[PDB]
């Protein structure tokens, strides 16, 4: 495979898709202010397991629209009525209860609530993810919910179709009652992030009752990541987890008994 | 590293190939919050001119710095310093080479041509 690699500025290229790359992507961000708009586009050989998608949300009077689309074969990236609640953490419309209506413009796109929450500290790290987002869209696995958390992250998605089906209060992790299961937490590589002494037991909350182990590659520059934590049923499948951790070619394992998912219970390679 | 300028905290999304972009201030525009929406006059050499001025002295329009033709020329939006320079995907008077006042390439007959632009300075 070879894909079209277009930088945001306009500058293109033809990329020889590297080992296990296998997908052409076109990602499009379109912003619409009052009567005013722009759009950015990147393109590249991407990880397989990706898939077409969309996200859109009001923040103030600004309306952001994400879309990304994928296709099988060479240089395919080369050419050219449902209501939901909307808000973001850009303008703190989510935390400050400024929720707005957002009519979806498509048949297939439904109400969404997404939580990206990183703990960490300060500088380099903690991706620029809005961390609370609500609006129309279609995303991996869909209608459904899934989540993960571990000692330092909480990801959650709620996908559904009914008028304002995504309303409700902002969904914070310590607002979700312990479920009784306890699973190892860690995240990095057997050297760092998930060495024996950084990996430890934690209290699963809310719907996340399965102990998770995911191994994959850390496609933002390699290193072959590992992740342990508390997953929902859903996240344990269809590589939904990759999107949270931006991982490629993940093998995930999900045991339903407390404290399985210990390191020495792993399958591997 | 987080690209933007002026105000403009930058934002990304895990779902969409972790693509990044800027949340912009009231008086600013552009991918990188670069374009200065308010400013009318120029500030000197007009090197640091950002505001959005399209036409030129004869009334003709500037070609976009990202246009196929302006990509032949010396100053275009594909070059490493394009951000720094003030060269975006637009047709705005710009003075990247430190000429007298800001200019832009303007299609005259069959060739792109520099043309001193509109926009009086403060004076
Ligand atoms: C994302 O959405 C795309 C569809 O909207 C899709 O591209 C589809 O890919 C096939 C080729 O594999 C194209 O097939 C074309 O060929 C058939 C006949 O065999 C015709 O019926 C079509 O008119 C068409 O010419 C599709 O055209 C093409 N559809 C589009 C809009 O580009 C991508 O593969 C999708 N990727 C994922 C993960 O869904
Ligand atoms: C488990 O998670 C918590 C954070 O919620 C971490 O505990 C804190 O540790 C930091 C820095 O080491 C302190 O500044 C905070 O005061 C602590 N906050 C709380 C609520 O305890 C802890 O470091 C975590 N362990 C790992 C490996 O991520
Ligand atoms: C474990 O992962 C870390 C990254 O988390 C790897 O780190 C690199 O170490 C080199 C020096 O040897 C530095 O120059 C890089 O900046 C580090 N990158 C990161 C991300 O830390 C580390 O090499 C990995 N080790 C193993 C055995 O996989």
């Amino acid at each position: 495979l070879r894909c079209m690699q277009c930088k945001t500025n306009g500058d293109c290229r033809v990329e020889e898709c590297a080992l296990g790359q296998d997908l052409c992507r076109t990602t499009i961000v379109r912003l619409w202010e009052e009567g005013e708009e722009l759009e950015l586009v990147e393109k590249s050989c991407t990880c397989s397991e990706k898939t077409n998608r969309t996200l859109s949300y009001r923040t103030g009077l600004k309306i952001t629209s994400l879309t990304e689309v994928v296709c099988g074969l060479d240089l395919c990236n080369q050419g050219n009525y449902l209501e939901c609640i909307s808000c973001g953490s850009s303008d703190m419309s989510c935390e400050r209860g400024r929720h707005q209506s957002l009519q979806c413009r498509s048949p297939e796109e439904q109400c969404l609530d997404v939580v990206t929450h990183w703990i960490q500290e300060g500088e380099e790290g903690r991706p620029k993810d809005d961390r609370h987002l609500r609006g129309c869209g279609y995303l991996p696995g869909c209608p459904g919910s899934n989540g993960f958390h571990n000692n330092d992250t909480f990801h959650f998605l709620k996908c559904c179709n009914t008028t304002k089906c995504n309303e409700g209060p902002i969904l914070e992790l310590e607002n979700l009652p312990q479920n009784g299961r306890q699973c190892y937490s860690c995240k990095g590589n057997s050297t760092h992030g998930c060495s024996s002494e950084e990996t430890f037991l934690i209290d699963c909350r809310g719907p996340m009752n399965q102990c998770l182990v995911a191994t994959g590659t850390h496609e933002p520059k390699n290193q072959s990541y590992m992740v342990r934590g508390c997953a929902t049923a859903s996240m344990c499948q269809h590589a939904h987890l990759g999107d949270a951790f931006s991982m490629c070619h993940i093998d995930v394992s999900c045991c339903t008994k407390s404290g399985c998912n210990h390191p020495d219970l792993d399958v591997q390679y | 590293n987080c690209d933007c300028l002026n105000g403009g905290t930058c934002v990304s999304n895990k779902y969409f190939s972790n693509i990044h972009w800027c949340n912009c201030p009231k008086k600013f525009g552009g991918q990188h919050c670069e374009i200065d929406k308010s400013k009318t006059c120029y500030e000197g050499n007009g090197h640091f001119y950002r505001g959005k001025a399209s036409t030129d002295t004869m009334g003709r329009p500037c070609l976009p710095w990202n246009s196929a033709t302006v990509l032949q020329q010396t100053y275009h939006a594909h070059r490493s310093d394009a951000l720094q320079l003030g060269l975006g995907k637009h047709n705005y008077c710009r003075n990247p080479d430190n000429r007298r006042r800001p200019w832009c390439y303007v299609q005259v007959g069959l060739k792109p041509l520099v043309q001193e632009c509109m926009v009086h300075d403060c004076a």
